[PDB]
DNA sequence: AGTGAACTTTCGGTGAACCCT
DNA sequence: AGGGTTCACCGAAAGTTCACT
């Protein structure tokens, strides 16, 4: 029944606020693994691709790029 | 039989100037004594009401001004 | 081996209940 | 009547799981 703005990364439908922004469960769990895992993406492109629900997946550099870019917090992704 | 001006629920009387709840004396106790700043996700009109009062803190904390609680009735931390 | 829909867990704000004059 | 504190509890936001390609 609640309503939340598009996920800030990909515009997809928002399941809530994920490490500061309205965000879906996609790039909720991506940017929890990139962060967890230590992961470092390369662009096979020009590092002007673009992210929406069916693109999201193409380019994982560019897509951790607008994670950090519309403002999730990598220090709110718990490390022991 | 009182009523919060602010969420609806049942009042126990006059709070910081203002009829309202154990809950929005509390949160307003909070945000006074703590100088706390908040951000509204939506467009700064969410519904406050008993049920929906702790979904935006902005719109809770701005309709406790509205309603007229005065912040100087807040006190500072005893020890 | 990565993704994401659907779960389970965490912990700090909430508030019912309690002081005091 | 209205200031002050308190701490179980609950839900938002965290982690977890597991089919599916
Ligand atoms: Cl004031
Ligand atoms: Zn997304
Ligand atoms: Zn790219
Ligand atoms: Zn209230
Ligand atoms: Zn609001």
């Amino acid at each position: 029944p609640r309503i939340y703005k598009p996920c800030f990364v990909c515009q997809d439908k928002s399941s809530g606020y994920h490490y500061g922004v309205s965000a879906c469960e996609g790039c909720k769990g991506f940017f929890r693994r990139s962060i967890q895992k230590n992961m470092v993406y390369t662009c096979h492109r020009d590092k002007n691709c673009i992210i929406n629900k069916v693109t999201r997946n193409r380019c994982q550099y560019c897509r951790l790029q607008k994670c950090f870019e519309v403002g999730m917090s990598k220090e709110s992704v718990r490390n022991d | 039989k009182h009523i919060c001006a602010i969420c609806g629920d049942r009042s126990s009387g006059k709070h910081y100037g203002v009829y309202s709840c154990e809950g929005c004396k509390g949160f307003f106790k909070r945000t006074v004594r703590k100088d706390l700043t908040y951000t509204c996700r939506d467009n700064k009109d969410c519904l406050i009401d008993k049920r929906q009062r702790n979904r935006c803190q902005y719109c809770r904390y701005q309709k406790c001004l509205a309603m007229g609680m005065k912040r100087e009735a807040v006190q500072e931390e005893r020890q």
